[PDB]
């Protein structure tokens, strides 16, 4: 069958570790164990195709051994947070790491906002959408604590490594 | 600082863990085979020895994690 493999980046502490596992086992941690190297795979049913998806999560904290994986991964996960402005922030960076590596800017990525179920917004939803467009690449909104928009995250990153 | 242990999985999967003052094998890898729908209690660990490339040696999952620090360890399945 196709195996996607797909690379989870962004600052510490936005959730890229709770979407994951959310998405893996349906669970959602509710405690902050930074992240040094975790690999996932499952094998799931998108669009009418058994798929294999091989999911990276990354550091977000430092830590190199970046370029290694960004050479590797498929499909990018760009995850921030709506309550960490810089965060947001910090996305562009890791864009242009991502461009670097792969000599390309025709990445498939998806640009993911998370912890939309907190109030406490300091980014909103049409500065995310302008940053997207600027890479020619979809915006999604999730909460890995109420699982919304976490599958449509992962899939929609499936569906854009289709397209490339 | 770093007292940390590679750990190669099942279905091609790998996690690193953190060990902290007190902690058994298990005691450090219960969450990273949880959220991969493992159980403990079903899975052989190794450790994976120096100078050689398939040295395997089977570890006791109530060893203490300190003493593998720096170490690439291996769960499989029975
Ligand atoms: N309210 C809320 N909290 C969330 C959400 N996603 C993650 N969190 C919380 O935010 C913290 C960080 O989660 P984590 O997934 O570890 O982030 P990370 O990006 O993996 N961190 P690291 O880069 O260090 O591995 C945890 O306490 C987690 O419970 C969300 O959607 N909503
Ligand atoms: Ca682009
Ligand atoms: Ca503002
Ligand atoms: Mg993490």
């Amino acid at each position: 069958m196709t195996e996607y493999k797909l690379v989870v980046v962004g600052a510490g502490g936005v959730g890229k570790s709770a979407l994951t596992i959310q998405l893996i086992q349906n669970h959602f941690v509710d405690e902050y164990d930074p992240t040094i190297e975790d690999s996932y795979r499952k094998q799931v049913v998108i669009d009418g195709e058994t798929c294999l998806l091989d999911i990276l999560d990354t550091a977000g904290q430092e830590e190199a051994m970046r370029d290694q994986y960004m050479r590797t991964g498929e499909g990018f996960l760009c995850v921030f947070a709506i309550n960490n402005t810089k965060s947001f922030e910090d996305i562009h960076q890791y864009r242009e790491q991502i461009k670097r590596v792969k000599d390309s800017d025709d990445v498939p990525m998806v640009l993911v906002g998370n912890k939309c179920d907190l109030a406490a917004r300091t980014v909103e939803s049409r500065q995310a959408q302008d940053l997207a467009r600027s890479y020619g690449i979809p915006y999604i909104e999730t909460s890995a604590k109420t699982r919304q928009g976490v599958e449509d995250a992962f899939y929609t990153l499936v569906r854009e490594i289709r397209q490339h | 600082t770093s007292n940390t242990i590679r750990v190669f999985l099942p279905n091609k999967q790998r996690t690193v863990v953190n060990v902290r003052n007190g902690m058994s094998l298990h005691d450090c890898l219960m969450k990273a085979l949880k959220v991969r729908g493992l159980q403990p209690e079903c899975c052989a660990v190794f450790r994976l020895l120096h100078e050689h490339k398939g040295k395997k040696a089977r570890l006791d999952w109530n060893t203490d994690a300190a003493s593998l620090i720096g170490e690439e360890l291996q769960v499989d399945f029975l």
